[PDB]
C-alpha cells in the first residue's frame, strides 16, 4: 500500500499511497499501462523532501484542527519549489 | 536538467511522443520507465522559453487522430458482411485508449484549455472530447445506414428463437450514447433520432402484421393470453438490447397497435363475458384495457347494467306474501357477492364501486307506474320487528350486528324524510306502551342514525328519549309530595304518569270531544296539577283521553276479573254504577263526544257481551251471564 | 478670533478694543466682516472699516434662506437682509457696487428678491447697472415681476430698463407675470409696448397662464384681441384640464368646456373640426374627444371619462416635451393605485415612462424617480396579482436606459447617478425572482441579464453589479422586505449568468472582501466554490480572512486548508522576502505571484 | 257497581306565551344553540312579552342591556 | 362549520321562496357562503321604472353580531352613495357612540336584522334619501334643486333615465322581464 | 500522542507515524513490513543513543512537541549483516543555490 | 278591511282595523300586537316609505295588500 | 348665523359664519380664534369629513351645528421645480 518516489540525484522516498495521491499528476500516473517506482528526472532532493512533508501536513490537518500552525519554508528553495508544485498539484 | 524553461527543438520531442501515443491508442504495451518519462516532455513543450508550442501540439494531435480514424473506417468498410463484428472490436480499443491518453495531456488540459468558451452558449476543445468528436465524424459522414439496417435485421429475429450476439448489439447501441463530454444540455439527441425513429416505425409495422395474423385464425378467448405473452416477452427482449430510458415508448407503441386497433372487436365479447361468470377472463381484459386511453367506460356500463338486472330479479320477484326481512337480506346478499367479486378479481378499482353504488341506488328505490316507492315502510317494519323483542326468538347481541349491517342499506334510500316520519310515529307507539326490549338499544339506534345522516335528522328523537328517561325519575322523586302534603291523602288509585313535550311527540291532534271525568280522577287531577305547578311554572298541561288506560278489578261474579281498559269503558261502567239498567240517552248525556265513538265502545263491550241489551234510547244492562279467564 | 464668528459678539466693552493681524482674519469660509455686515452691527462694522478697509470686497459663505451660499459679498448679503444702515455706510466707504457672487448674482437682484424699495432706489441712484444677469440669464426685472412687488417694478421701469430679455430658455418677463397672476403689472407692461412671444417648448404666455391655473389673466387675454379662435379654444381646454388635474373642481370644468364648444361651433359658415390622431391609446381606455355638444351634457355622472378627456386634451395640446404631462399622468395613476385598483395604474405608468424615455436626456432625476414608483408598487403588491410580462418590460426599459446612458461619447456620468439605477435594477431582479414563471420567459430573463452584465457597468467606488449584490448598503431603496441585500439568490443568479468573480474596485477589493466586510459566510462559500480566489491581496497587505470578525472565525464557517495549495505558500514567501523571479520562472507563474502580492 | 284500582295517563306541556322562535340565533325556542350545537343550557325570559334565548341574550348582554326590539331595559328574572 | 355559515345557510334556504321586489340570489357556489349577489327590480312608481341594479353583499365572520357591507356594481347617481358603489346605511355601523344619530331608536346594528329587512331598507333609501349628510355633494345639490323646483330642472331625470335605459337593455338581454306593472311587482 | 518520524538509511527515507509512545518492536515490525527484513537484525540508531529495543518511545524522547508533521524528526537505521553492523552511513541532501 | 302585515318573525299576523285608518293607528296596533314601539318601527308598502301624518286612503291598497315593516334608519 | 365648534378641550366657541362662506374661511376663523395649524386641523361633521373648496351652504349646515377637530404605491411624487428663480 506504499509508493516509491526517486529524486534526480538518487534518493528514494517511500510514502503511503493515500498521502501521495494528493497531487493530480501522480494520480495521472499509476493509472494507465498497468496499475511502483515513479522516476522524476528534474526534482532535486531538497524539494522532494519538502513535498512529502506538505502531503503529510495537508492530509493530517484537513478539516479537524481548530488552529493550524504555519508551514515552515526557507527562502533558498522558494523558486524551485514553486515550479515543482506547479508541475504537480 | 531542471524545471526551468528552455529552448526545445520540437523535432526529436514530437517523434518521441508519436511512438507512445500510437501504442497507447491501440492498447499496446508501454513500460513504466517510458510512460513516466514521456511526462514533463509536454511540460517542457508548454513552457518553451520563446513562443510556446501548445497550439502546434494541439494541431498535430488533431491531425494524428484524424488519420487514425480514417484508417480504421477504411478497414471496417473494406471488410464485407463482417461489419458490426469488427466495429465493436475497434470501438472497445478506441474508447479505453482515448480515456488513457487523456491522462497523458493533463497539463495541457489544466492550462491553455481551461480558457475555453464559458457558459455563454468548436474553436477549442479538450482531447478526449476531440477523440469522441472524431469518432462521431466516423459514425455520421461515413456509414450510418448500413449499420442501422443490419441492427434492425438482427433485432427482427423475434418470431424465431435465433439468438443474436447479445454482447455485440448491446455494445454497438450503447456506443451511440457516448457523447457525454459535450452533454451539457442534450445528452441523448443523437441516439434518440438515429435509433429510436426507425426502430419504433419497424416495431409498429411488425406488430400490426402480427396482430392481424393472430386475429385471422383465433377466437376472442384464446387471444388475450397470446397478446399478454407477446407483451411479457417484449419487455425482457427490450431489457438486453436498448437503453434504460426507452422502455415505456416501445411498450406503449406495441400496446397501442395491438389493442387500440381492435377495440370494437373486444366490446362484443366484453358484453358477452360479464353476463356469465368467466372469473379468469375478466382480469385479462381489465389488464389489457387499462392501457388504452378510452376503453373502460364500456365495461363500467356493462357491469352496472348486469348488477341492476340481477338485483331487480333477486328483489322484485321474491316477494312472498308480506315480509320486509327478505328485502334487506337479498339486497345485502347482492351487495356482498359483487363486492367480493370486484375485490377479488378487479384489483380494487374505484371506478367500478361507483357503478355498483348507482345500480344499487336504482334497484333500492324502484317505483311502480301506479305505486309509490315502498322502500321506507318495509325498512321501518324491519326496524321495529328487530327491536320489539318482547317475545322470544332472538338474542341480545346479534341485534347489534343486524343493525350495523342494516345501516348499509339505509345509506341508499333517496327519500329519507318519509322514513324519518314513519320511524318517529312507530318509535312513539313502541315507547309509550313500554314493550321495548329493555333499554340501551334504542340509544344504539339513535347513535347510529346520528352518525349516518346527521344531527338535524335525529334532533326530534334524542329529546323524546330524554323525556322518557326523565319521566320515571320525576315520578320517583315526586311521589313523596303526597306524604309531605301535611293533610292526609285519600287517593285510592295507584298512579304512574308520563310528562310529554309538545313538538317532540307527533300525536298533537286537536281535541274535539269533551268527555266527562271520573269522580276520584277529579281530586287526583287537582292534586297533580297543583303539585306540578308548584314544582315548575310557565306551562299548560293538556289532557288526552285516548291513551289513558287503567284497569278495573271486579269480584261480584264467581270468577273475579281484571280488565285493562281505556277510559271510555271505565266511564261507561261508572255510568252503570248507579243503576243496573242504563239507557242510550243517559249514556249519551253522561259525557260529551261524537256518537260514533260511543257506539264503537258499546259494540266492543257487546263483542264479549259483558253487558246486554234489552239507537236513540236503547236500554242496556249489566250481564252476569258472561264469563272468561 | 474664536467667538467673534461663533456669536454675534457685539461686546462694545471688550470686543471693540480687541500690527492688526486680524485685519482679514477669516476661517471656515467665513470672515468677520461678513458677520459684521450680516446682523446690522453698526459699531462692529465701523470698527472693522476703520481698522482696515482692504478686505471690503472679500466674500465668504453664508446660509440666509436655509441653504448655504458661497462667495457672497457683504453688500449682496446686506441688501437681502434689509439692513439699510450698513448698506449706505458701505456705499459711502467705497464698496464696489457690482461685485457679483459666484453665480453672477448682483446685490440689486438680492434687493428686489425680498422687496426693499428704498435700498433699490439708493443703489440705482449711485451708478448701478441694470442689465446684469445670473448664470442662467434671469434678470432682476423677471424676479421682481414674479412676485407682486408692484411698486418697485414701476420705478425700475421709469429708470429706463429693457423688457425683451430672452434668457437661454427664452423666457420673457411676461411669462413670469403670467405664472403668478398680477393683472396690474399685466396692464402696465401691455401699456408700455410689450410683445407676445413664445419660448423653448413653444408656449404662448396665455397657455402658460392657463397651465398654472389662474382664471383672471386668461379672461383678460380672451379679451384684448390679437388672438385667433384657435388660441382662445386651446387656452380654455387647457384651463379645464388644469382645473380637473391640479384642483378637483368639476362643475367649473363643465362650464368652461361648454362655452369653449359653443364658441367652436359658432355659426354654420365657420365650423372648426377637432384635430384627432388616427391611433387609439391602450392606457387611455381607447377614449376620444367628444366632438358634439349633445355628448357634453350629462357627462358629470361618470368622472373617469372626464379624467381620460382631460389627459387626452393635455397630451394633445402641450406634447411629450413637457415634464408636466408625464407628471400628471403618473399622478392619475397613483390616485387610482390609492383607490385600491392596481390594474390601470401599471398601464398608465408604463405609458408615462415610455413617453419620458423618448423625450429627455439619459440619467435625469425625472426618469430616475419614475423607476422607484414601480419598485414600491411591486413591493406593496407582493406584500400581503403580478404578471411576468409587466416586470420583464420594466426591467427591459431600465436596462435600455442604462445602455443609452453608458454609450455616451464623452461619458461624463458620475457614479452617484448610476448607483440609483443599479440599485433599482437589483431590487427589480429580486422582485422578479420572487415570482413563478415559464420556460421561454425564464430564458428571456437569462438573455436580458446576460446582455446587462456584458454591458460592463460601474458604480460608486468603481463597483461592479456583483459588488452591489453582496453589500448591505444597496438596500437603501424602499423599506419593505425586498430581500435586504446581501442575498444568496441574487448573487447566485448573477454568478450563474456569468458575472466575473475576480474583478477589482478602486481599492483592489474583490467581491470576497466586500462580503467579508459584511460578514455572511454563506455568500463567501458560494463565491469561493465558483472560481474566486481565497488568498487575494487588496491595496494594503490584507487578505479576505484578516477582514473577518470574531463570530465567523469562532463558528468556523471557512476552512482555509481546503482552498490553500503549496503554490500559495511559495508565492507568499517569494513576495514577502522580495526575491527576483522575472526571467527565471514561467510567465503564467509570474502573473500568479504578481496576483499573490 | 264497578270500581278501579290503578290509572295511568300522559300529558303534553308547552310554555304559555307565544311558543315562538328565538329572533337572535334564528332557531326554534326548543332547540340547541349553534355554539351549543358545535359540541343542556336553559332558556331565558324577559319582562316584555318577548321571550329570548339564553346564550344569545347573554352574548348581547356583554355589549348592551335592553330588548333588541325595545331599547328600554332588561329584567332577566321572569 | 361555524355559526356564521349556519345562519347564512338557514337564511338562504328560507329565502328560496319568493319575496316581493328585490330578490335574485345568483350563482353562489356555496364554497364560500359569505359572498352573495342580489338584484334589485325597482319600484313601480318612483324614478326607476323597470331597472336591474346588480349588487354585492359581503358578510363578516360574526354575522349576528357585526353588520355586513353593501356595494353596487352599476354606477348610479344617488345623494347617499359614494363613487365606488358604497352606501351610507346607518344600520351597517358598529355599535359605538360619537355623535351621528340617536343610538337607542334603532339607528345602528342589532342581531334581529336579517337580509330581508336589509334589502327593504336599501330600497327605501333608494326611493327617499336625505340632504342632511350628503355622500356626494353634486347629487345632493341637484336633489335639492329639483325638490324645490318640483320638476322645473330635469338634469337628474335625464341622467337617471339614461342609466335605467342601459340597465333595462341589459336586463331584457339576460333573462328577466323586469316587471313594472304594479301587479306583477307584488308577490 | 501521534508522533511523526523519518527513518533513513543511505539514500532512503520512509514516512510513518506512531500512536502515542509504543514499543520500538512495533516500529521495527512496521519497517519489516515495508522492507521484508528480520526485526532481530536491526539496530535502530538515534543520534548516539542506540535505542535499547525493549522500552517505550516516551522515555526515548519522542514527544508531541518535537515530532510535528510540519517538520518531522529523524531516526537512523543500520542492519547488522552476517559479519557485523555498518558504520551508520547516512547521506545528506543536496546544497541549494 | 283586513291586511296581513308581514312581521320580522316568519309568521304573518293579520290586522283588520278599518279600510281608511291612519298610519298612527296601524303602528299602534302592530305595537300592541308585537311590542315594537311606534317611534322605533317603520312601514314599507312596495318600495315607497309611508309617512306617519297621512291617511291610508291616499295609497289605495284595496283589501288584500301586504306591508313589510322595518326598523327606522337614515343615510 | 352662529354655529359652535367642539375643540379638543371641549369648549364651545361661537363663530358668525354665513352660508356664503367656505372651508378655507372657517379654517381662517378658527386660526384667528385659537391658532391651530392648518396641516393638523381636521373637520368632521356627522361622521364624515368636509371637502376643501366646498361651500358650507352646499354642505347643508344649519344653525346650532356641531363640528369636531380630532387629529388625523401612494402619492409619493412632487411637481417639477427646475428653474433659475
Ligand atoms: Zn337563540
Ligand atoms: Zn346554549
Ligand atoms: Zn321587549
Amino acid at each position: 500500500m506504499y509508493v516509491k518516489l526517486i529524486s534526480s540525484d538518487g534518493h528514494e522516498f517511500i510514502v503511503k499511497r493515500e498521502h501521495a495521491l494528493t497531487s493530480g499528476t501522480i494520480k495521472a500516473m499509476l493509472s494507465g499501462p498497468g496499475q511502483n517506482e515513479v522516476n522524476f528526472r528534474e526534482i532535486p532532493s531538497h524539494v522532494l523532501s519538502k513535498v512529502c512533508m506538505y502531503f503529510t501536513y495537508k492530509v493530517r490537518y484537513t478539516n479537524s484542527s481548530t488552529e493550524i500552525p504555519e508551514f515552515p519554508i526557507a527562502p533558498e528553495i522558494a523558486l524551485e519549489l514553486l515550479m515543482a508544485a506547479n508541475f504537480l498539484d | 536538467m531542471s524545471l526551468k524553461p528552455r529552448v526545445v527543438d520540437f523535432d526529436e520531442t514530437w517523434n518521441k511522443l508519436l511512438t507512445t501515443i500510437k501504442a497507447v491508442v491501440m492498447l499496446e504495451y508501454v513500460e513504466r520507465a517510458t510512460w513516466n518519462d514521456r511526462f514533463s516532455d509536454i511540460y517542457a513543450l508548454c513552457v518553451a522559453y520563446p513562443e510556446p508550442l501548445g497550439e502546434r501540439l494541439y494541431t498535430e494531435t488533431k491531425i494524428f487522430l484524424e488519420n487514425h480514424v480514417r484508417h480504421l473506417h477504411k478497414r471496417v468498410l473494406e471488410s464485407e458482411e463482417q461489419v458490426l463484428v469488427m466495429y465493436h472490436r475497434y470501438w472497445e480499443e478506441y474508447s479505453k485508449g482515448a480515456d488513457y491518453m487523456d491522462c497523458l495531456y493533463r497539463y495541457l488540459n489544466t492550462q491553455f484549455i481551461k480558457k475555453n468558451k464559458l457558459t455563454e452558449a468548436e474553436p477549442l476543445m479538450e482531447i478526449g472530447e476531440l477523440a469522441l468528436d472524431m469518432w462521431r465524424k466516423l459514425m455520421v459522414e461515413p456509414l450510418q445506414a448500413i449499420l442501422i439496417r443490419m441492427l434492425l435485421r438482427e433485432i427482427k429475429n423475434d418470431r424465431g428463437g435465433e439468438d443474436p450476439n447479445q454482447k455485440v448489439i448491446h455494445g454497438v447501441i450503447n456506443s451511440f450514447v457516448h457523447v457525454e463530454q459535450y452533454k451539457k444540455k442534450f445528452p441523448l439527441k443523437f441516439y434518440q433520432e438515429i435509433f429510436e425513429s426507425p426502430f419504433l416505425t419497424e416495431t409498429g409495422e411488425y406488430y400490426k402484421q402480427e396482430a392481424s395474423n393472430l386475429l385471422q385464425e383465433s377466437n376472442c378467448s384464446q387471444y388475450m393470453e397470446k397478446v399478454l405473452g407477446r407483451l411479457k416477452d417484449e419487455e425482457i427482449r427490450c431489457r438486453k438490447y436498448l437503453h434504460p430510458s426507452s422502455y415505456t415508448k416501445v411498450i406503449h407503441e406495441c400496446q397501442q397497435r395491438m389493442v387500440a386497433d381492435h377495440l370494437q372487436f373486444l366490446h362484443a365479447e366484453c358484453h358477452n363475458i360479464i353476463r356469465q361468470e368467466k372469473k379468469n377472463d375478466m382480469a385479462n381484459m381489465y389488464v389489457l384495457l387499462r392501457a388504452v386511453s378510452t376503453g373502460l367506460p364500456h365495461m363500467i356500463q356493462e357491469l352496472q347494467n348486469h348488477i341492476h338486472d340481477e338485483g331487480l330479479r333477486a328483489t322484485s320477484n321474491l316477494t312472498q306474501e308480506n315480509m320486509p326481512t327478505l328485502f334487506v337480506e337479498s339486497v345485502l346478499e347482492v351487495h356482498g357477492k359483487f363486492v367480493q367479486l370486484i375485490n377479488t378479481v378487479l384489483n380494487g378499482d374505484q371506478h367500478f364501486m361507483s357503478a355498483l353504488d348507482k345500480a344499487l341506488t336504482s334497484v333500492v328505490n324502484y317505483r311502480e307506474p301506479k305505486s309509490v316507492c315502498k322502500a321506507p315502510e318495509l325498512l321501518a317494519k324491519y326496524c321495529d320487528n328487530l327491536l320489539k323483542k318482547s317475545a322470544k326468538g332472538m338474542t341480545e347481541n346479534e341485534v347489534e350486528d343486524r343493525l350495523t349491517s342494516f345501516i348499509t342499506v339505509f345509506k341508499y334510500i333517496d327519500d329519507k324524510d318519509v322514513f324519518q316520519k314513519f320511524y318517529a310515529r312507530m318509535l312513539a307507539k313502541r315507547l309509550i306502551h313500554g314493550l321495548s326490549m329493555s333499554m340501551d338499544s334504542e340509544e344504539a339506534m339513535i347513535n347510529k342514525l346520528k352518525q349516518a345522516c346527521g344531527y338535524e335528522f335525529t334532533s326530534k328523537l334524542h329529546r323524546m328519549y330524554t323525556d322518557m328517561s326523565v319521566s320515571a325519575d320525576l315520578n320517583n322523586k315526586f311521589n313523596n309530595f303526597i306524604k309531605n302534603q301535611d293533610t292526609v291523602i285519600d287517593l285510592g288509585i295507584s298512579f304512574q304518569i308520563y310528562v310529554l313535550q309538545a313538538g317532540a311527540w307527533p300525536l298533537t291532534q286537536a281535541p274535539s270531544s269533551t268527555f266527562a271525568i271520573p269522580q276520584e280522577l277529579e281530586k287526583s287531577v287537582q292534586m297533580f296539577e297543583l303539585f306540578y305547578s308548584q314544582h315548575f311554572s310557565g306551562r299548560k298541561l293538556t289532557w288526552l283521553h285516548y291513551l289513558c288506560t287503567g284497569e278495573v278489578k271486579m269480584n261480584y261474579l264467581g270468577k273475579p276479573y281484571v280488565a285493562m281498559v281505556t277510559t271510555y269503558q271505565m266511564a261507561v261502567l261508572l255510568a252503570f254504577n248507579n243503576s243496573e239498567t242504563v239507557s242510550y240517552k243517559e249514556l249519551q248525556d253522561s259525557t260529551q263526544m261524537n256518537e260514533k265513538e260511543l257506539t264503537k265502545t258499546i259494540k266492543s263491550l257487546l263483542d264479549v257481551k259483558m253487558i246486554n241489551h234489552d239507537d236513540a234510547e236503547s236500554s242496556f244492562s249489566l250481564n252476569m251471564n258472561f264469563s272468561s279467564k | 478670533t474664536a467667538v467673534f464668528n461663533a456669536a454675534r459678539d457685539g461686546k462694545l466693552r471688550l470686543l471693540t478694543k480687541l500690527v492688526s493681524s486680524l485685519i482679514s482674519e477669516k476661517t471656515n469660509g467665513a470672515t468677520p466682516l461678513l458677520m459684521a455686515a450680516r446682523y446690522g452691527h453698526l459699531d462692529m462694522v465701523e470698527f472693522l472699516l476703520e481698522q482696515c478697509s482692504a478686505s471690503i470686497e472679500v466674500g465668504g459663505s453664508v446660509n440666509f434662506d436655509g441653504e448655504t451660499i458661497e462667495g457672497a459679498p457683504p453688500l449682496w448679503a446686506a441688501s437681502a437682509a434689509g439692513h439699510l444702515k450698513v448698506v449706505q455706510s458701505l456705499l459711502n466707504h467705497g464698496a464696489s457696487v457690482n461685485n457679483t457672487t459666484l453665480t453672477n448674482s448682483t446685490p440689486l437682484r438680492a434687493a428686489c428678491f425680498d422687496g426693499h424699495l428704498e435700498i433699490v432706489k439708493y443703489l440705482v441712484e449711485h451708478k448701478a447697472d441694470l442689465e446684469v444677469s445670473n448664470r442662467h440669464g434671469h434678470t432682476c426685472l423677471m424676479i421682481s415681476c414674479y412676485k407682486g412687488h408692484k411698486e418697485i417694478a414701476q420705478y425700475l421701469l421709469e429708470k429706463g430698463a429693457d423688457v425683451n430679455r430672452k434668457s437661454v430658455k427664452g423666457n420673457t418677463a411676461l411669462h413670469d407675470c403670467a405664472e403668478s397672476g398680477s393683472l396690474d403689472i399685466m396692464k402696465m407692461l401691455l401699456m408700455y409696448c410689450a410683445k407676445m412671444e413664445k419660448d423653448g417648448y413653444g408656449m404662448t404666455p396665455l397657455l402658460s397662464a392657463s397651465v398654472t391655473g389662474h382664471t383672471n389673466i386668461v379672461d383678460f387675454l380672451t379679451h384684448h384681441a390679437q388672438t385667433s379662435k384657435t388660441e382662445r379654444i386651446n387656452a380654455l381646454e387647457l384651463l379645464g384640464a388644469t382645473f380637473v388635474d391640479k384642483k378637483r373642481d368639476l362643475l367649473g370644468a363643465l362650464k368652461y368646456w361648454k362655452k369653449a364648444m359653443n364658441m367652436r361651433y359658432s355659426d354654420r359658415t365657420n365650423i372648426i373640426s377637432k384635430p384627432v390622431p388616427q391611433t387609439l391609446i391602450m392606457a387611455y381606455d381607447y377614449a376620444k374627444e367628444v366632438n358634439s355638444a349633445e355628448e357634453l351634457e350629462g357627462l358629470i355622472a361618470d368622472p373617469d371619462e372626464m379624467r381620460m378627456q382631460a389627459l387626452l386634451i393635455r397630451e394633445r395640446i402641450l406634447g411629450p416635451s413637457h415634464p408636466d404631462t408625464s407628471y400628471y399622468i403618473r399622478y392619475r395613476g397613483a390616485v387610482y393605485a390609492d383607490s385600491g385598483n392596481f390594474k390601470r395604474c401599471i398601464n398608465l405608468w408604463k405609458y408615462a415612462l415610455d413617453m419620458q424615455q423618448s423625450n429627455l436626456d439619459p440619467l435625469s432625476p425625472m426618469t430616475a424617480s419614475s423607476l422607484l414608483s414601480f419598485a414600491e408598487l411591486f413591493s406593496f403588491m407582493l406584500q400581503d396579482t403580478v404578471t411576468f410580462d409587466d416586470l420583464m418590460g420594466i426591467l427591459c426599459k431600465s436596462v435600455l436606459e442604462i445602455e443609452r446612458a453608458i454609450k455616451q461619447t464623452q461619458c461624463p456620468a458620475d457614479p452617484l447617478q448610476l448607483n440609483k439605477a443599479l440599485s433599482i435594477i437589483l431590487h427589480l431582479i429580486c422582485l422578479l425572482e420572487k415570482v413563478p414563471c415559464t420556460l421561454e420567459q425564464d430564458h428571456f430573463k437569462k438573455q436580458t441579464i446576460y446582455r446587462f452584465l456584458k454591458l460592463h457597468p460601474r458604480g460608486k467606488n468603481n463597483f461592479s453589479p456583483l459588488h452591489l449584490a453582496v453589500d448591505k448598503n444597496t438596500t437603501c431603496v424602499g423599506r419593505y422586505p425586498v430581500c435586504k441585500f446581501p442575498s444568496l439568490q441574487v448573487t447566485a443568479i448573477l454568478i450563474e449568468c456569468g458575472a466575473d468573480v475576480n474583478v477589482r474596485d478602486s481599492d483592489d477589493n474583490s467581491p470576497l472582501h466586500i462580503a467579508a466586510l459584511n460578514n455572511h459566510p454563506d455568500i463567501m462559500n458560494l463565491l469561493i466554490k465558483s472560481g474566486a480566489h481565497f488568498d487575494a491581496t487588496n491595496l494594503h497587505k490584507q487578505t479576505a480572512s484578516d477582514l473577518l470578525d470574531e463570530k465567523e472565525i469562532a463558528k468556523n464557517l471557512i476552512q482555509p486548508i481546503n482552498h490553500t495549495t503549496l503554490q500559495c505558500l511559495a508565492a507568499r514567501v517569494i513576495v514577502n522576502h522580495r526575491i527576483y523571479y522575472k526571467g527565471h520562472i514561467p510567465e503564467k507563474l509570474e502573473t500568479f505571484v504578481s496576483l499573490h502580492r | 257497581r264497578f270500581e278501579v284500582k290503578k290509572w295511568n295517563a300522559v300529558a303534553l306541556w308547552a310554555w304559555d306565551i307565544v311558543v315562538d322562535n328565538c329572533a337572535i340565533c334564528r332557531n326554534h325556542i326548543m332547540d340547541l344553540c349553534i355554539e351549543c350545537q358545535a359540541n343542556e343550557c336553559t332558556v331565558a325570559w324577559g319582562v316584555c312579552n318577548h321571550a329570548f334565548h339564553f346564550h344569545c341574550i347573554s352574548r348581547w348582554l356583554k355589549t348592551r342591556q335592553v330588548c333588541p326590539l325595545d331599547n328600554r331595559e332588561w329584567e332577566f328574572q321572569k | 362549520m361555524t355559526s356564521s355559515q349556519k345562519a347564512l345557510m338557514l337564511e338562504l334556504k328560507s329565502l328560496q321562496e319568493e319575496p316581493v321586489e328585490g330578490f335574485r340570489i345568483t350563482l353562489v357556489d356555496e364554497s364560500d357562503l359569505y359572498n352573495w349577489e342580489v338584484a334589485i327590480f325597482g319600484p313601480p312608481n318612483t324614478l326607476y321604472e323597470g331597472g336591474y341594479f346588480k349588487a354585492h353583499i359581503k358578510f363578516p365572520i360574526d354575522y349576528p353580531y357585526s353588520p355586513p357591507t353593501f356595494r353596487f356594481l352599476t354606477k348610479m347617481w344617488h345623494p347617499n352613495i359614494y363613487e365606488n358603489g358604497d352606501v351610507c346605511i346607518s344600520i351597517l355601523h358598529p355599535p359605538v357612540d360619537d355623535p351621528q344619530s340617536g343610538e337607542l331608536p334603532s339607528e345602528r346594528w342589532n342581531p334581529t336584522q336579517n337580509v330581508r329587512t336589509i334589502l327593504l331598507s336599501v330600497i327605501s333609501l333608494l326611493n327617499e334619501p336625505n340632504t342632511f349628510s350628503p355622500a356626494n355633494v353634486d347629487a345632493s345639490v341637484m336633489f335639492r334643486k329639483w325638490r324645490d323646483s318640483k320638476g322645473k330642472d330635469k338634469e337628474y331625470a335625464e341622467i337617471i333615465r339614461k342609466q335605467v335605459s342601459a340597465t333595462k337593455a341589459e336586463a331584457e338581454k339576460d333573462g328577466v322581464k323586469v316587471p313594472t306593472t304594479l301587479a306583477e311587482y307584488c308577490i | 500522542m501521534d508522533v511523526f518520524l523519518m527513518i533513513r538509511r543511505h539514500k532512503t527515507t520512509i514516512f510513518t507515524d506512531a500512536k502515542e509512545s509504543s514499543t520500538v518492536f512495533e516500529l521495527k515490525r512496521i519497517v519489516e513490513g515495508i522492507l521484508k527484513r528480520p526485526p532481530d537484525e536491526q539496530r535502530l540508531y538515534k543520534d548516539d543513543q542506540l535505542l535499547d529495543d525493549g522500552k517505550t518511545l516516551g522515555e526515548c524522547g519522542f514527544t508531541s512537541q518535537t515530532a510535528r508533521p510540519q517538520a518531522p524528526a529523524t531516526v537512523g537505521l543500520a542492519f547488522r549483516a552476517d559479519d557485523t553492523f555498518e558504520a551508520l552511513c547516512i547521506e545528506p541532501f543536496s546544497s541549494p543555490p | 278591511m283586513q291586511i296581513f302585515v308581514k312581521t320580522l318573525t316568519g309568521k304573518t299576523i293579520t290586522l283588520e282595523v278599518e279600510p281608511s285608518d291612519t298610519i298612527e293607528n296601524v303602528k299602534a296596533k302592530i305595537q300592541d300586537k308585537e311590542g315594537i314601539p311606534p317611534d322605533q318601527q317603520r312601514l314599507i308598502f312596495a318600495g315607497k316609505q309611508l309617512e306617519d301624518g297621512r291617511t291610508l286612503s291616499d295609497y289605495n291598497i284595496q283589501k288584500e295588500s301586504t306591508l313589510h315593516l322595518v326598523l327606522r334608519l337614515r343615510g
